[PDB]
């Protein structure tokens, strides 16, 4: 070896290692073709298998998820979704030398409130898709037992990689839906604190309408006039206390 | 991952249960519940009568205790010392304080993988057994170590 | 390799802690998650404490970090 | 940028006997270019002591470009130009057919000649006349050489000739 | 965009003997193109070492386009270019006819030459005169090669040469 | 053979790199003990600037020309904001990649070849040792210069040789539109970099007892 | 600047037999141009007492230029132009084939001649008739030369002809 390389380069002067180090070139150039395919098929099969395991474990806990992600408690009285809010505390940034800016808190409107027909569930957020691949295509095949076994263990490596990929996708979905739910509950908190504007929507009605051929008995339309937004009137904010 | 550390250094739970079984069948008390770990020793295997001095055979037990406590990963260690009622309050409090001091110093001198050491000596103010016939031969006169295992 | 030896055998890998839990109710000292707390002081690679290796390959033997510094020990010499 | 005439590898997946050259393609699996695949052909030799592969249509995936490097092939892990195949395909077939035709001709004529100094007559008959036609047809077919055949799982070397980018 | 020199599968459902070339079509069943089919033709080699199909007229259904990607053929699951058929079709018939005409000629000449040292003479007569005409006719007709014939139920593989869109 | 001594130099350089990295890792606590940049910072999270000294300056520019002075000082790097204090690993942890691929183009076949391989590999090994030691010496001299510059600014400021840096901070109330808000706006800018004062009359003396 | 007619070393790592010339590269290890690599070929002389390497296509690392300084080859540590190869490759094969065919023809004809003054007759038969065709085919194939073969573990020399930059 090259670690204790004085003894190593004294030892690798042996002529048997000269004729044994030559024969690994074709083995390397064949094994590197084998291992990427092994990793690919292990990644595919393990990823699909882990995905459907996650899907059926999700299906086993159907009641509690729909319990905890209740948007029907979250909706507003004109069938209008609350907006999404993000917050941050103790912000600072250096822009360059002799250029600093700090702020205690900041708040951001992420997605504007809008009209909704049906309340969203959690299933579209937390469902993972499942395509079973029934076509394992192996063009290059190993020759002897050693390359077969290292092909097997590198397939195991790809299997682990596909499992980790599925886990990362799952937690990213969890983060996204948690962020949206937190934005809704932030809107409820700010509406309680009176630092934001409630949404105002007007409506106008007409009686019987239409021609002699097509009629509606009534015709009520509604348009939102005032979107929710934050205020800057600092003295007009109500605080909170506990006991 | 083979280049990555697969386990902690010198970690073998067989050795862990081996040394704790040896200590329990030896007689020094070692108790574990949750993350909280307590080890109690009687002073008769540690000192002479009413004296904060160390006998030369005790360093074997000190080495065994250090080998046990270095096995885990932790932050804070608390040791405490308890005495019999011998003369006064001041003398017993100072004896407990000095014993805690010397055992803490030897432990820090050895390879302890902890960051905080706390010593506290009390004397004869938190007894365990109300039977108080003996002096330093009493089981109540003791020294205890304690910690919480961290992750 | 068998981490829960002389115990109840393995139960699972608590990935909230990233540690194995055995059938015995004790925390196994082996790790099972990349997202877990190690304690390592040694590293490999070159152009460290810098921007890493520059992505382009220099025609000569010189290697350079992304902040412009040249690592002569990683670079090939005469 | 490829320096003028350095060493690379390719992995060969499909085989052919050296009779009708055509599009045969390898796949470069390591190096600067990844996923690249390359078409080419071979040449027909008079003497079968080695066999080379000439590669011309090299394409890299990702973008639509077609660089036009011409290169040769060597057998790797020996660093020589020989091909790992067989060279004794049809010596013995034509040799034995010709020699049997000869032996028939000789049997009919010589055991006709030794008559002075019915079944053996018919032996003379059959050998005397089926020696000749088979002899001239064996001299007709004696000129087909021994071919070689590359294999479909043997890697090969690509030593370059010109520069591409 | 197709990579320059990849491998596709084609479905062969019709057979042809290797005697008259013609537009023979296979159906691609894989890849991005669905319902696509490709016509081409075969060639007759001098020696029967392998038999292959060249493919040129490629059609993708739905829209009116007809690309002309050229490709060669390989035997599936062998990664080789040979054809699975028969090759010993017309060796034995011409061999037997020629050698029989020879044996007749030899019987007439040698069993006439052994006369010095009625029905037996008529046997010599018949072989003597019917040998030679059949001998020259067989030497006329010996030139026909053994025909091969592909099947109507074994598909094949296709390796690309150029790019299309 | 020349490639053999080159790869021996590679092996010796990597081996001494690994050895010196183990030895440096052995003394981690004392390095952070002595290089207390986090004490050496100033109150506005600002790196104090770098100064260099010089005593008894003489230059002969040419004939008929001599310029001398007693002492002089130089601003090397001007003061600036900092975020986290630097550590010694930013200057001392030399890089290491082990080369495990000696492609022997010249295999030994004779014992004389083995012997000359041994001696030239030994020469390369020693050369790698010397190069690694030179690299370490360069790095430690550099970081010593940095710490000396920091300490030199501190004591010249103690001796009233440089004005301290001056920072103006402006604070504004709430800001933003009805969609984006920051609740307070504190902006700090350093309007006066540290610099030498040529008016020597303000200088003050120093004694010991 | 390279002096007119000085000597440079090169490391040769890939081998060839002298049957098919082609691009072959070497690695210059010393001098001004380090990491440089040069392609060329060989030639077949009339007598195989030497083998030289033409080397023209030279590439220097760093810059994307390919100079074409041309030079020839000598054997390292020999100071001679001969090549370390083998000479006696294919004399004895054709020698033995020819002499065996001649002996066959001679045995058949002379032991037919010695009849005046069954099994020995069949010896006459086989030897007489299979001597002749193998004799003419041996004189046909006698003219294949014995090639030389370079080896892939010894470098070579380069003696300069012109000047470059």
């Amino acid at each position: 070896g090259d670690t204790g390389s004085l003894a190593g380069l004294q030892a690798m002067a042996d002529s048997k290692y000269t004729r044994a180090q030559k024969k690994q070139k074709m083995g390397k150039i064949r094994e590197m073709a084998l291992k990427e395919t092994a990793l690919s098929v292990g990644a595919q099969a393990g990823l699909a298998w882990r995905a459907k395991i996650i899907d059926e474990q999700l299906n086993k806990q159907a009641r509690n998820l729909d319990a905890i992600y209740d948007f029907n408690s979250l909706v507003l009285e004109h069938n209008i979704l609350p907006p999404v809010l993000l917050e941050g505390r103790n912000t600072l940034n250096l822009a360059d030398a002799q250029s600093i800016r700090i702020s205690d808190r900041t708040y951001k409107v992420a997605k504007q409130a809008h009209f909704i027909t049906t309340p969203p569930t959690w299933r579209q957020y937390l469902w993972m898709d499942y395509v079973k691949p029934e076509a394992p295509n192996v063009t290059l095949l190993p020759k002897t037992k050693a390359e077969k076994e290292i092909w097997c263990i590198y397939t195991e490596r790809g299997w682990k990689n596909g499992i980790d990929q599925a886990n990362t996708i799952l937690e990213e979905n969890i983060a996204r839906i948690k962020e949206d739910f937190g934005g809704m509950i932030l809107y409820r908190k700010l509406l309680a604190m009176n630092m934001v504007s409630p949404p105002y929507v007007s409506h106008t009605d007409l009686g019987v309408t239409g021609d002699g051929s097509e009629i509606h008995i009534d015709d009520r339309v509604l348009r939102i006039t005032a979107l929710p937004e934050l205020n800057v009137n600092s003295a007009e904010w109500r605080a909170a206390v506990a006991k | 991952v083979p280049k990555l550390p697969c386990r902690v250094d010198g970690a073998c739970d067989a050795t862990i249960i081996k040394m704790m079984t040896d200590l329990n069948k030896k007689g020094i008390k070692v108790a574990s519940v949750g993350q909280n770990y307590l080890i109690s020793i009687p002073a008769s295997a540690l000192f002479a009568d009413q004296s904060p001095r160390l006998n030369w055979a005790s360093y074997s037990l000190l080495n065994e205790i250090a080998a046990f406590l270095k096995q885990f990963r932790k932050i804070a260690i608390t040791v405490t010392s308890y005495s019999s009622k011998y003369v006064s309050v001041k003398r017993e409090r100072a004896l407990t304080l000095a014993r805690s001091r010397v055992v803490s110093e030897y432990l820090w001198s050895q390879g302890v993988d902890s960051r905080i050491i706390f010593t506290q000596g009390l004397g004869s103010d938190k007894p365990i057994t109300s039977y108080t016939l003996g002096g330093d031969r009493s089981p109540n006169a003791r020294v205890e170590i304690t910690f919480r295992r961290a992750v | 390799d068998g981490c829960c030896s002389k115990m109840g055998g393995i139960n699972y890998c608590d990935s909230s802690a990233g540690r194995l839990v055995c059938n015995n109710g004790f925390y196994s000292t082996c790790y099972c998650t990349r997202h877990a707390v190690m304690d390592l002081q040694f590293l490999m690679g070159c152009c460290l404490w810098h921007g890493g290796v520059y992505p382009q390959l220099n025609s000569s033997g010189l290697v350079v970090c992304n902040d412009g510094y040249v690592s002569e020990e990683c670079s090939l010499q005469k | 940028i490829i320096k003028t005439g350095d060493i690379m590898f390719a992995v060969l997946d499909t085989s052919v006997n050296s009779d009708e050259p055509g599009p045969i393609l390898a796949t470069i699996v390591t190096g600067k270019l990844k996923g690249s695949k390359l078409i080419g052909s071979f040449n027909l030799p008079s003497n079968a002591d080695k066999m080379v592969i000439t590669f011309n249509t090299m394409s890299i995936p990702g973008a639509e470009k077609t660089i036009s490097i011409s290169a040769y092939a060597i057998d790797p892990n020996t660093a020589r130009t020989a091909l790992a195949s067989r060279t004794n395909h049809h010596y013995l077939m034509r040799y034995g057919s010709l020699f049997a035709s000869s032996f028939l001709q000789g049997f009919g004529n010589a055991f006709q000649s030794a008559n002075t100094t019915s079944t053996l007559e018919n032996a003379v008959i059959g050998l005397a006349t089926v020696g000749k036609a088979w002899s001239q047809q064996a001299q007709q077919l004696f000129n087909t050489p021994t071919t070689v055949e590359v294999y479909s799982g043997t890697g090969l070397g690509i030593l370059f000739t010109q520069d591409v980018t």
